[PDB]
């Protein structure tokens, strides 16, 4: 999601205009830091979240 | 905006600063409140600052509660939201009314920080959403 | 939000519980009307043998009764005849007649005036309180006297069986306004017969209507409180049907919070302990 | 079973093998895939392929979720159901078809191993029980 943002905000700020940035599923990049999270060495947050959410 | 200070701990910045902000705020306006005049605070998502406050006690390897809150979010909220007084005469007489804005899921009053600030505070404008949509508005119930 | 699920469980279970008591309440209510309306169905068969079936007439002022319940539980009973009234009623009034709308019962005047209310007059409710007698139904007889209509329309839901009822016309010809007039094939069909009364045979047209029209009254609203009753019995059968099944999906939601609300509750006080140790 | 390879781990058999059996399943199926022929797969109840996967991260000491699952249970399913392709004419052109076997409770189809599985797999065959109890069978809602 940051690699899509990226190539959009490239087009709004340096090209100056308009664009349309479609994601599918941002849930997804939340429950991969949730993967990702667990082994990092935290202590889990509410439902079973990271607790940088 | 002549009267209005505006402190804005957005999404975007720290977790500190998202807990720090009411406390910023609330010493903004303890000076019109010290100083005889009156002030009005308006802790907007106080739940935000207490999922802000969740963030950083977890990653401070304290112990987790219920809803994985620490144990003193109930102190968190309370020395924040006893410091809008009523001052007597012989400190100026002012003021500080606060108005804390509490987030709640489905219309779930029983949940952790909301029954906190809900105990904390005097009053509550308990505000549906079913009754948003019946074309009452402002949808207080 | 847990505590909203387990006393919504109770709600949806006195519910369930309170209709079927209803239920079998209109069933033993059925059960004694079923012999009334036997013994006074069969007066309405010597004066139709006697005075025929004659719905449309060319009458210049005509009356409509719909007999509808005085409760409000009948599932399907006050409103089918309601349309039936409605569809009636479009059919006597095709030269510019007057017709004045006559309805009993208290679910009738709420369903009458939405689409007759300027042609609507009469209103009568209380009316199966304690039973059904020839007193009231002879007075609202004497009621649809103060108008003087060339015939009278009655429309019940006749209790054929438990299951069907069948919303029965009845009309009702004012005697020498309309009833030798539509008698006169021929010469006169009613001359068959010899008049043993003490006056002309206008005037014995005339008592004999007035019974004639206050007997099927007496008639219609014991056929339609007999098939309100009937009616109740069927849509508290339904309705227990229905409130059992909410509460079946209710208790399966029920559960899957309980499990939900102890696998929560058991991962917080894991990670509260897996902190320190 | 001359077309047919029978990857059975049992309810005796130990987690870890519960866990990968889709996985030597789906390579054995990805043989055909790869070399131009067509496959099919039956991963029968998937639901018990991710209890093991649970038994395996509990025990691991790891933190579970909702239903005490792990976080990573939908990327164990969506890894494993990603293998079934129809691949380009470049590739071979062979195929291989999948089919997820996920059992309910009690027509529960919002639980999380369904709702998780439900958002990986192309369609969905919903086979209620109370056409299979009418006589009604396939039960196909």
């Amino acid at each position: 999601a940051l690699t899509g943002l990226t190539v959009a905000e490239y087009f709004r700020d340096i090209e100056g205009q308009d664009v349309l940035l479609f994601v599918d599923n941002i849930f997804r990049f939340t429950q991969a830091n949730s993967e990702v999270s667990a082994l990092l060495g935290r202590i889990p947050s509410a439902v079973g979240y990271q607790p940088t959410l | 905006m002549r009267y209005t200070i505006m402190v804005s701990a957005t999404a975007s910045d720290a977790a500190p600063l998202q807990f720090l902000a009411p406390y910023s705020g609330c010493a903004m306006a303890e000076y019109f409140r010290d100083t005889g005049k009156h002030g009005l605070i308006i802790y907007d998502d106080l739940s935000k600052q207490s999922v802000a406050y969740r963030q950083m006690s977890l990653l401070l390897r304290r112990p987790p509660g219920r809803e994985a809150f620490p144990g003193d979010v109930f102190y968190l909220h309370s020395r924040l939201l006893e410091r809008a007084a009523k001052l007597s005469k012989e400190l100026g007489g002012g003021s500080l009314t606060a108005f804390p804005v509490i987030e709640t899921q489905a219309g779930d009053v029983s949940a952790y920080i909301a029954t906190n600030v809900i105990s904390i505070t005097d009053g509550q404008i308990f505000l549906e959403t079913e009754l948003f949509y019946k074309g009452i508005r402002p949808a207080l119930n | 939000s847990n505590q909203a699920v387990k006393q919504r469980i109770r709600a949806i279970k006195n519910i369930g519980k309170i209709t079927k008591a209803m239920k079998m309440v209109a069933a033993s209510k059925m059960k004694n009307a079923q012999i009334a309306v036997e013994q006074s169905r069969g007066l309405v068969d010597p004066f139709v043998r006697l005075f025929g079936d004659f719905p449309a007439v060319n009458s210049n002022k005509s009356v409509v009764v719909a007999v509808t319940s005085d409760k409000g539980l009948c599932g399907g009973l006050n409103s089918n005849i309601t349309k039936y009234t409605r569809a009636t009623l479009a059919t006597t009034e095709s030269e510019g007649k007057d017709v004045v709308v006559v309805s009993i019962g208290d679910k009738g005047r709420s369903q009458l005036t939405r689409i007759e209310s300027q042609r609507y007059q009469l209103a009568i409710a209380d009316t199966y309180k304690v039973r059904v007698t020839f007193g009231q139904a002879s007075l609202i007889v004497e009621e649809l006297i103060k108008h003087n209509p060339q015939s009278y329309q009655i429309l019940f839901n006749k209790f054929r069986s438990a299951i069907s009822f069948k919303p029965t016309v009845a009309t009702i010809l004012s005697p020498d306004l309309l009833e030798k007039q539509l008698e006169d094939v021929t010469g006169n069909s009613l001359d068959a017969y010899d008049i043993e009364a003490s006056h002309e045979r206008s005037d014995v047209l005339r008592d004999l209507t007035e019974f004639h029209l206050g007997v099927t009254l007496y008639n219609a609203m014991l056929e339609n409180n007999c098939s309100e009753h009937a009616s109740r019995m069927s849509a508290m059968e339904n309705s227990t049907k229905s409130a059992g099944e909410m509460l079946g999906k209710l208790t399966l939601d029920y559960n899957r919070k309980r499990q939900a609300t102890i696998t929560t509750e058991l991962i917080e006080i894991i990670a509260g302990a897996s902190a320190l140790m």
